[PDB]
């Protein structure tokens, strides 16, 4: 949302020091002169700063400022003097960076430079090369740095490469001459012997190596993977590596990013890729809900090409219809809330199905249509509100 | 014997889901196409199309 709203317009600041921002059609010295959607970005980059502080300085230091601001606060609440100390309940930047200062040692008077005082979000545009002779991993992080609504970043980046022995992090100083960054690579010994692959997590999985390059140990690479900064990656890997990170990635927004970028690769890897994915309970239900939409544009993409019944249909007959009846629905129980979410959501993604005539197949129609007229709610304990409104979307 | 034993029959019964599913869906459907096709009728009325 705000990187969005950041390179729409100008940008948000954080603590501007009375225009410092001239980039914009208001004045942001009052808030009653602010835009509206203004002010929602406001305290939407607000909260995701004071994360970054949070990274920074751990979470039990944070929790430990803002007690020390309360209890100030709350010692001052109970006098009687007219504002001798009452206006210890009133905070400043300054005395809470002297607050932080206090409770950690640490100043973060850079980042406070960087993400309050200069109002701007960074761009990043990575692409790798393995170099085979000497094992290394050669990655080329370059910024656009001269659009309107961004700024230049010069500290440290956080990447994380998986690789057949498991997933390794590297500190990255991208400084502003910086563009080609060499990192080590490990074995691919776990290629010789079937043995399972380690994750970021402490589990290990079993992966189907036959897509991946003889040459390369490595399986995926994420640029800032833990969002450290306010950034907006544009990362170029191969197809593989996106629905490796899509299948066996133990983080969502990577799960996230890469049902985003295998809409690109419409081939039918990929379609396997998403498909597991829907099929997959113990996946986090928010990203199955993304792949119904991208299995839906890659369906569009490979008309002419596409073997057997419409995307998700069959799908849908296995998980949500009955055994003996595969174009009558089950009656509704929505007592899971995933499955729920994600019947509600499976016609709406279906819908946007195209045949070679450029129009919707009559399928699908007469599906969702059997879906709106064997639809029974008299036995569930929720209402169908949202359901049949979902039918109607 | 039918001259000196007897036995009843009964009416073939539907048991099957399929159709009563059916039945149940088409009776809801028409009961209630019905229903606001009355209320439309005898009350203020919009359209979509012009006259309709």
């Amino acid at each position: 949302k705000i990187v969005a709203y950041e390179l729409k317009t100008g940008g948000v600041l954080l603590h501007p020091i009375f225009n410092p921002a001239s980039h914009l059609h208001f004045s942001i010295k009052h808030p009653h002169t602010l835009s509206w959607e203004y002010y929602s970005m406001f305290q939407c980059k607000a909260h995701l700063v004071m994360r970054l502080i949070e990274n920074r300085i751990s979470m039990e230091f944070m929790l430990q400022v803002f007690n020390k601001l309360l209890s100030l606060a709350s010692t001052a609440s109970s006098q009687k003097f007219q504002s001798h100390m009452w206006s210890q309940m009133l905070v400043s930047t300054s005395g809470f960076l002297k607050s932080i200062s206090n409770v950690s040692g640490k100043d973060i008077q850079p980042l406070i430079k960087q993400w309050v005082d200069q109002s701007g979000v960074v761009k990043f545009y990575g692409s790798f090369a393995f170099n085979r002779k000497r094992n290394v991993l050669e990655l080329e992080i370059k910024q656009d740095y001269t659009s309107p609504g961004t700024q230049k970043y010069v500290g440290p980046l956080k990447v994380t490469v998986q690789e057949l022995d498991g997933s390794f992090n590297h500190t990255l100083q991208i400084e502003e001459n910086s563009l080609k960054h060499d990192i080590p690579c490990h074995s691919k010994s776990r290629r010789n012997k079937k043995k399972k692959i380690p994750l970021m997590n402490g589990e290990e999985v079993d992966m189907d190596l036959s897509a991946m390059d003889a040459d390369s140990p490595l399986l995926w690479i994420r640029i800032d993977p833990d969002m450290s900064v306010l950034r907006k990656v544009e990362f170029e890997q191969a197809d593989f590596m996106w629905q490796y990170q899509l299948r066996y990635e133990r983080d969502v927004v990577a799960q996230q990013e890469s049902i985003l970028a295998l809409e690109k690769f419409p081939t039918p890897a990929s379609r396997l890729a998403l498909t597991d994915i829907l099929e997959q309970e113990q996946c986090f239900y928010r990203v199955r809900m993304s792949a119904c939409f991208c299995l839906a544009k890659i369906a569009n993409s490979m008309v002419s090409t596409w073997t057997g019944p419409p995307a998700m249909k069959s799908l849908f007959t296995r998980m949500f219809c009955c055994k003996s009846c595969p174009n009558i629905v089950k009656t509704n129980n929505f007592m899971s809330f995933q499955s729920y979410f994600l019947q509600k959501t499976m016609p709406v993604a279906m819908a946007l199905l195209r045949d070679v005539h450029n129009l919707c197949p009559k399928e699908v129609l007469t599906f969702i249509l059997d879906l709106i007229k064997y639809n029974d709610n008299r036995k569930n304990k929720f209402s169908d509100n949202y359901y049949r409104a979902e039918m109607i979307d | 014997p039918h001259t000196y034993i007897k036995t009843p029959t009964y009416r073939e019964p539907v048991s099957d889901y399929q159709v009563l599913r059916e039945k149940a869906a088409s009776q809801r459907r028409d009961v209630e196409r019905a229903l606001t096709r009355f209320m439309a009728k005898t009350g203020e009325t919009q359209s979509l199309f012009k006259d309709d």
